[PDB]
């Protein structure tokens, strides 16, 4: 159904391709040309996961594991039950993610708003793309992608992390992790200010932007503002996604030794006395 | 000669602060490179002497 | 003419004092370098 | 303690299931708190929809608005509802787009649609209106970037529709909000506001691409040149965004 | 293209905003010293306004310096007061926790005794800062969400260094005060107790850590997408919903079938961020005190994946084949 | 002496709170240092006396 | 003696909450450092007496 | 004559008297407790 | 004459007289405690 | 030397006294910590070594 | 003249006279502490 | 000579605090440099002399 | 006539006269300290 | 010859700062380059020359 104010926004137009052939809503969801392709790719990918789960012998969501082919297969196609199903699901997943981002473009174009959200999602797609196709392409085998399992893909992260003997020493991991712990820092404080101002102690008037502007001024000596927090906030999270993409694309295609060994440039600088 | 006109362009307080920071950092750097060399490290030379 | 709003007469007064300090700072450095060269020549 | 309560259900497993109950309650609490506006759902015809969702409406919460603006309970009749919308249904059923019956930007439907906010200016902590022109603002001046005052304004089709006479600032936050445009007699009659977020300021000009030259004469005006109400703010901003789809048929039609 | 509101293209600077006041008389303890930075003004507000310095703030600042200095003085003395070596090993040196042989007793100053004293000042410094957040909210007559969210972060902070070492019966379980050493502790902690990936609360904390960055990328992008409708003025959009709140809601309703309000978004924002250390604190508290091995816990509870392929490299290639000879 | 004029500069409220917090943190820190040593740890001395 | 004027500068409500939580935090900390001690752990000592 | 909390001299004077009564009562129990525990297991 | 925080010279005079009474009382207990500790276990 | 009293015209006595007090204690604590770190001037270790 | 903080010449002189008296007392204690320490364990 | 004009350009309040932190940091740094050398470490030399 | 800090030329000499007095006193102590440490363990 | 017109284009205050920064960095870089070489390093030559 609609909302109390949704009717005036459900106007014709704003599509990128397909026009009014697909321009309709199914329930609350907007269906476009890319909503059709999202439905096809997401359903095909989801079904193939359960088809692979059926032949794997278990339907347990924790134990479901669609793994990539062996490194011997290289960049070619593998038998569907020897890692080939993972390749098709990856194609379906990439097609579903791109369609989802392009569907968001149609939605925000129909609403006359900025394309920040589809761009921000594209960074998440890029982080997935650099994990499943870009890094395997550079390393010469599709078997370097993570498997499609709830807990099976954690073993890939653990093994790939220890494939460089201490993965915390990755300089791009440090930058990326610093962005996650700070993005959650910014989310906690930004969500707190609006809630604190809009929900004062009972029996007292709500506060405006000035009161929260002067609160962190009184708290930490500086306030970035109502608009600034969303601007730095998108940048903090986008940098978190981007630098996470960087830390894994340099682990193996650009750096093969241990990550602690990378910091040897700093230790043995000529300026440091022996 | 005629260099006094440099103060018609440069702010005396903005340059004196810059000169003071630059001069000390330059002095510290040269003292540091002297200590890096084994020949001019007066702390190590004193250790070598009378020992 | 004067980007700092400072008169020509003032600039000559400022430079004369500044040069006097510069030579005094350099005079100490000359003596300091002479002592170092005697103690440990680098040429 | 390293003993299992039963089978393999230890203290670690007990805490996990305790969090499952808390998270389920939290999800219910978070979703209901998200339903203070926009509900009941209704349908295309405007009648209340048969389906209302698994989550019930939350209990009413009361906001004590400042500056003597009364109380506010979000769950209830919405004063921002717009009536006499100029739209018609393209299908007799639900889930289909509405076709505007006239000029979508003039009627304010779709990307050009505004909301019936309060017809009073937003006020800062002191009480006076939040957004004021720099001429009225005391002690304010440009500190960085290009000053848009005096630069010509270029529309989406390249037409020069006037020059920026003044720009409105949020003196509470020291942020630029709008730019006044002194519309040329060939294009408009008086002064129109454009939000800072829809105008790109260049070295020699300010360019707004959403609105063509012929649409500036229809930009909503303000009752007074010293302040802008929330209703005028909502009408002005929505008009420019509506041009992103309604400036020409090419924008509305699919790009491929 | 259209102006993406990422950097402000024109800045206006007026009289410095000293802040609001009420009968609590905030202005007594404010510094009344303001500065404007045009570099930070491109992305955010440019005023480096006055900071309210109370007694919780001063005590936290003073005691935090003592912890900072005691750690620093030890690190400097660890390298024999060699400043070039201290700078070179700055990321490697630390104030290591006490040896496990001392239990919860006070260890010698060189073997973690200064660690406890430095930790004591850090604990006082962190709690004092939290009290400042609580007191400032009470004196500003606003909600205590900032203090409550901070307390969630302190919960993991207290569990890591105070609660779990007490429950484990040894001060050696604390985290070393070093850049790399607390990374080594993070890796060693996972290895010692099995695999922390298989800790459900570590997995749960990652869900909210991922969700926090996911939401705050979504919220940041959505607000910037509707900032052309004054969406950055969220508070005025809560008391009087404009088209910015409507389009932001309808964008996510048409995308994923449900949305939030301009106020309800921050409740999602607050709780996902707050649940990140709360679940992490529980997961760390259950590590060693209860479990001591998480992968075996996963195997026992039947959610550890099982692999049928062989493990050696000889099963997939040869040494000569890998070398290309 | 004329040390009574220090209160003409320092606020009596501020010093007493600072003096109270500083003295307790001093006493706690000094006591912990004694516990660190093996010759002045009175808890360990009692054990060694039995 | 004359210390009754200490309340002329301190808020009794503000002190007592700080003066109250401090005593319990002190008492809890003192009680725990005896538990960590072998000679004064009354819980572990009763087992020794029982033998 | 001087008060930073808005209390007169006599009002704070009786505030202290009742306060010390709690302080002496608290210390009296503590003195007995330390005296009792020193007899039990002395630390000196 | 000069009073940054406000109270008169006479008020500051009586404030210090009471303050030193507490300071000397605090030091007197500290000296006795230090004297007793040195007899129990000297550190010199 | 005898005219050093003019330093209180340049400096606010309130903030300098606070700065001096914090610096003096931090100096005293730092030097004691340096002495404790040595193998010869650790008066706590010497007391144990003498018994 | 030249009062950056409002203190007059006599007020600054009076404050410095007390400050010097406090400084010398602090220094006198330091010398005695340093004198005793050197006798106990000299560092030269 | 006539270097008193430096106070017409430099604010006496700002320089005095600037040189105060600089002097102590320089004095502390040079003392630490001595402590990093075997020859000039007066703390470690007292231990050797006593033995 | 030149002044960026508002100090009069006449009273700048007054401040600098004391500042030299502090400088020479600080330097005189440094010379004695440097003289003492050179006799102790020379660095030349 | 008539190169003096460059000041009509370049702001004298802007170019002087840029030239001063450029000249020192160029001088410092060249000095550091000579130290890198094993033939023009005057610090290491003095050690070798002194035998
Ligand atoms: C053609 C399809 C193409 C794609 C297919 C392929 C997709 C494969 C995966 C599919 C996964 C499910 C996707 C959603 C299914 C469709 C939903 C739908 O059509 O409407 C539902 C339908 C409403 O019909 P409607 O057409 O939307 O009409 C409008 C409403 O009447 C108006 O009522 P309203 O205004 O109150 O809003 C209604 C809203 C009401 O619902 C809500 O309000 C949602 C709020 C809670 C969600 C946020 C919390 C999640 C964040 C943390 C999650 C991680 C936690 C981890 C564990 C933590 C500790 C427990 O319903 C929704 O639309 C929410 C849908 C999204 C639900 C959450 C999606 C999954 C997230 C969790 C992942 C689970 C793994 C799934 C993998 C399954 C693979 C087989 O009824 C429901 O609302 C039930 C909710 C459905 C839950 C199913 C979730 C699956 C598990
Ligand atoms: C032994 C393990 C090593 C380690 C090895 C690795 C490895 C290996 C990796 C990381 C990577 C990451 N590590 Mg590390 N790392 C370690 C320790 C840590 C610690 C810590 C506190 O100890 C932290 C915080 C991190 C943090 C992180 C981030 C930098 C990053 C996480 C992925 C990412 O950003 O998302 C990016 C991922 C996406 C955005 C997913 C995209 C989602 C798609 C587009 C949408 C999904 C839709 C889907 C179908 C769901 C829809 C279904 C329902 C309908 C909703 N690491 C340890 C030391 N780390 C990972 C990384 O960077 O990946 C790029 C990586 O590969
Ligand atoms: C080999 C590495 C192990 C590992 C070992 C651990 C350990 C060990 C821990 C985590 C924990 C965390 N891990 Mg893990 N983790 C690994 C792999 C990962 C991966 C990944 C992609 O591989 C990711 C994304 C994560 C992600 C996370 C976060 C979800 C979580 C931290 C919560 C939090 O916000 O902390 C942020 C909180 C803080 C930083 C502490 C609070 C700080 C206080 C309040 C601030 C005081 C400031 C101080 C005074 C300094 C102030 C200075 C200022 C300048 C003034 N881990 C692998 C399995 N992980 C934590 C956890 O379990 O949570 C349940 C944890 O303890
Ligand atoms: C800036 C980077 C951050 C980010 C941003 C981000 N993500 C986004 C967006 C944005 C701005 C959206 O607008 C979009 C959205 O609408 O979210 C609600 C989205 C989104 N990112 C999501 C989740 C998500 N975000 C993550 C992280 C991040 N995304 C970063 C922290 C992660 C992590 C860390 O893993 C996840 C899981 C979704 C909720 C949504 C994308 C919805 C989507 O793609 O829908 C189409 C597809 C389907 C409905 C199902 C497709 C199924 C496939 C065909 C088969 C399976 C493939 C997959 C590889 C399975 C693997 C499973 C195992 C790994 C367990
Ligand atoms: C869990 C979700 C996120 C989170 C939440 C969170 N953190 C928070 C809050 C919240 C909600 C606050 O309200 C609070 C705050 O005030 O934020 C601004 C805070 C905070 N958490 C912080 C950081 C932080 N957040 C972290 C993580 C996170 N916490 C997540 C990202 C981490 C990590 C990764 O562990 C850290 C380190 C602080 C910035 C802040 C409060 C800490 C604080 O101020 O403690 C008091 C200490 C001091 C004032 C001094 C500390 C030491 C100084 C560096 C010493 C001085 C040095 C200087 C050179 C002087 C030298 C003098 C000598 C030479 C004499
Ligand atoms: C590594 O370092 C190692 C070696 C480990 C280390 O430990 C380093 C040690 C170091 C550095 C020692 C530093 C200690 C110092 C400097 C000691 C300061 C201590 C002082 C100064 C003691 C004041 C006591 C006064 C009080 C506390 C109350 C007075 C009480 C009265 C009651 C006040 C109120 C009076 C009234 C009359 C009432 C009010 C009246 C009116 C309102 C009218
Ligand atoms: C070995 O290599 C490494 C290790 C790298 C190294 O060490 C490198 C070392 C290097 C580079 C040394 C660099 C140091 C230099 C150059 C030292 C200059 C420093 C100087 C000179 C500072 C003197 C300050 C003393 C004064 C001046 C006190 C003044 C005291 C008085 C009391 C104040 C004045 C008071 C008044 C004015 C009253 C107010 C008056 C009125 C209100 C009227
Ligand atoms: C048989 O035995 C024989 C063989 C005899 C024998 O023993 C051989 C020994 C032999 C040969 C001695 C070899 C040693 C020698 C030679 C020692 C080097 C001597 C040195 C290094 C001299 C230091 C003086 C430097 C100062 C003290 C500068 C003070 C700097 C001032 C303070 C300026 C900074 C202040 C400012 C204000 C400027 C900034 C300006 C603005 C900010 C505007
Ligand atoms: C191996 O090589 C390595 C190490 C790599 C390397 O990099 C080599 C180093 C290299 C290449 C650096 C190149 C060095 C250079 C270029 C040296 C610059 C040094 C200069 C220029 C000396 C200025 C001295 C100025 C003073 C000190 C004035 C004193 C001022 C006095 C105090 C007066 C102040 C004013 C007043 C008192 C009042 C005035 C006001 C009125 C009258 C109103
Ligand atoms: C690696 O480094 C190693 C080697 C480790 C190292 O240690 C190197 C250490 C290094 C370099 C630090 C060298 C320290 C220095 C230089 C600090 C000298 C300290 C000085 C100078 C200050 C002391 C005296 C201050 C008092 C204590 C005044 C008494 C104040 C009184 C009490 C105030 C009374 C006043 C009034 C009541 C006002 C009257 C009011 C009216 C009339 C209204
Ligand atoms: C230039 O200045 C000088 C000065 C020279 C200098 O060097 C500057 C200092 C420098 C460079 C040091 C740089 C510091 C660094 C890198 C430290 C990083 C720090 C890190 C990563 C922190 C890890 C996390 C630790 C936890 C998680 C703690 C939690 C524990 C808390 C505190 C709980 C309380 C614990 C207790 C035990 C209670 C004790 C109390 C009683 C027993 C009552
Ligand atoms: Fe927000």
């Amino acid at each position: 159904a609609l909302l109390s104010f949704e009717r005036k926004y459900r106007v014709r137009g704003g599509t990128l391709i397909g026009g009014d052939l697909f321009d309709f809503w199914v329930g609350p969801f907007y269906v476009g040309f890319f909503g059709v392709t999202t439905a096809f790719f997401a359903l095909l990918g989801t079904i193939l996961i359960f088809w692979g789960a059926s032949q794997q012998g278990t339907f347990n969501p924790w134990l479901i594991n669609i793994a990539p082919p062996d490194l011997s297969y290289g960049l070619g196609m593998a038998p569907l039950m020897e890692g080939g199903l993972w390749q098709i699901i990856t194609i379906c997943a990439i097609g579903a993610f791109v369609s989802w981002a392009l569907r968001e473009v149609e939605i925000c174009r129909k609403l006359g708003m900025g394309y920040h959200v589809p761009f921000a999602f594209s960074v998440a797609i890029f982080a997935y793309v650099t994990l499943v196709v870009f890094r395997p392409l550079l390393m010469g085998a599709w078997g370097h992608g993570f498997p499609y399992g709830i807990w099976s893909h954690l073993d890939w992260v653990s093994n790939t992390g220890y494939a460089y003997l201490h993965f915390h020493y990755n300089p791009a991991h440090m930058i990326a992790v610093t962005f996650f712990f700070t993005t959650t820092l910014a989310l906690a404080l930004h969500g707190a200010l609006v809630l604190s101002a809009a929900n004062p102690p009972k029996g007292e008037e709500v506060k405006g932007p000035d009161n929260e502007d002067t609160f962190f001024r009184d708290f930490i000596g500086y306030s970035i503002g109502t608009l600034g927090i969303h601007r730095v906030g998108l940048l903090l999270a986008l940098n978190a996604g981007f630098w996470s993409a960087v830390c894994i694309i340099i682990s193996g295609p650009v750096w093969t030794k241990g990550w602690p060994e990378w910091w040897n440039w700093w230790l043995e600088m000529p300026i440091w006395p022996s | 000669s005629k260099f006094y006109k440099i103060w018609l362009i440069f702010d005396p307080r903005r340059v004196f602060v810059a000169q003071g920071v630059f001069l000390f950092l330059l002095a510290a750097m040269i003292h540091l490179v002297l200590l890096s060399t084994e020949h001019f490290n007066w702390f190590e030379l004193a250790a070598a002497n009378a020992a | 003419l004067s980007f700092t709003g400072l008169t020509d007469e003032q600039a000559q007064e400022l430079h004369s004092v500044y040069m006097s300090g510069l030579w005094l700072f350099s005079a100490v450095a000359v003596v300091a370098h002479l002592a170092t060269f005697i103690w440990r020549p680098w040429f | 303690m390293e003993e299992t309560f039963f089978g393999n259900f230890d203290l670690a497993s007990l805490s996990l299931w305790l969090f499952y109950g808390f998270f389920a309650l939290l999800i219910y609490y978070l979703q209901t708190e998200n339903m203070r506006e926009g509900y009941p759902l209704e349908d295309d015809d405007g009648n209340t929809a048969a389906n209302q969702g698994p989550f019930p409406l939350p209990k009413e919460k009361t906001f004590k608005l400042q500056h003597g603006r009364g109380e506010l309970t979000l769950p209830g009749e919405d004063v921002q509802r717009r009536d006499n919308l100029a739209l018609r249904k393209t299908a007799h059923g639900n889930g289909f787009p509405m076709e505007p019956t006239g000029d979508p930007m003039l009627d304010g439907v779709g990307p050009a649609s505004w909301s019936k906010r309060r017809d009073v200016p937003e006020l800062d902590a002191h009480g006076h209106p939040k957004i004021v022109p720099m001429s009225a603002a005391e002690g304010f001046g440009v500190s960085a970037g290009t000053d848009p005052r005096g630069l010509p304004v270029m529309a989406g089709d390249g037409e020069i529709v006037g020059l920026v006479s003044d720009m409105w600032i949020d003196e509470a936050e020291q942020l630029v909000r709008y730019l006044e445009i002194e519309l040329d007699p060939e294009w408009g009659d008086g002064k129109r506001l454009v939000q800072r977020e829809m105008v790109r300021i260049k070295s020699d000009r300010v360019k707004v691409r959403s609105i063509y030259g012929k649409h500036f004469k229809n930009v909503p005006k303000t009752k007074s040149p010293n302040q802008v109400t929330l209703l005028e703010e909502d009408k002005i901003m929505a008009y420019y965004a509506g041009g992103t789809l309604y400036a020409d048929e090419s924008r509305l039609e699919p790009q491929l | 293209p259209e102006y993406q509101n990422i950097f402000t293209q024109v800045q206006v600077q007026g009289p410095a905003e000293l802040g609001v006041d009420n009968e609590n008389n905030l202005t007594e303890e404010r510094t009344t010293g303001t500065g404007f930075s045009q570099l930070i003004g491109w992305i955010g507000n440019a005023q480096l306004g006055p900071i309210y310095l109370g007694w919780f703030g001063i005590i936290s600042l003073v005691t935090g310096t003592l912890w900072f200095n005691i750690v620093g003085f030890n690190m400097l003395s660890q390298v024999g007061y060699s400043i070039p070596e201290f700078i070179r090993q700055l990321f490697w040196l630390a104030l290591e926790p006490p040896s496990p042989e001392y239990g919860l007793r006070m260890p010698p100053l060189d073997d973690g005794g200064w660690f406890i004293i430095a930790s004591f000042f850090l604990l006082v410094s962190v709690i004092s800062w939290w009290l400042r957040s609580y007191q400032l909210a009470e004196m500003h007559k606003m909600g205590k969400h900032v203090a409550w969210a901070f307390a969630a972060a302190i919960w993991l902070f207290l569990v890591l260094g105070l609660f779990r070492p007490i429950l484990m019966g040894s001060w050696s379980e604390a985290v070393p005060y070093g850049i790399f050493p607390h990374l080594d502790w993070t890796t060693a902690f996972s290895i010692r107790y099995g695999n922390l990936y298989y800790n459900p609360f570590h997995a749960l904390s990652i869900v909210f850590l991922y969700g926090s960055v996911l939401l705050f990328a979504m919220h940041g992008a959505t607000i910037l997408a509707v900032t052309r409708f004054g969406g950055d003025r969220e508070l005025e959009q809560i008391y009087d919903r404009g088209t910015a709140s409507e389009r932001a809601g309808l964008f996510w309703r048409w995308t994923m079938g449900f949305n939030a309000t301009m106020e309800g978004i921050h409740r999602w924002a607050w709780w996902f961020a707050v649940l990140t250390p709360i679940t992490g604190g529980i997961g760390i508290l259950l590590t060693g005190t209860v479990v001591d091995n998480w992968f075996l816990w996963a195997v026992e509870h039947n959610f550890a994946p099982d692999y049928t392929q062989d493990y050696g490299y000889e099963a997939y290639t040869t040494y000569d084949g890998f070398l290309g000879r």
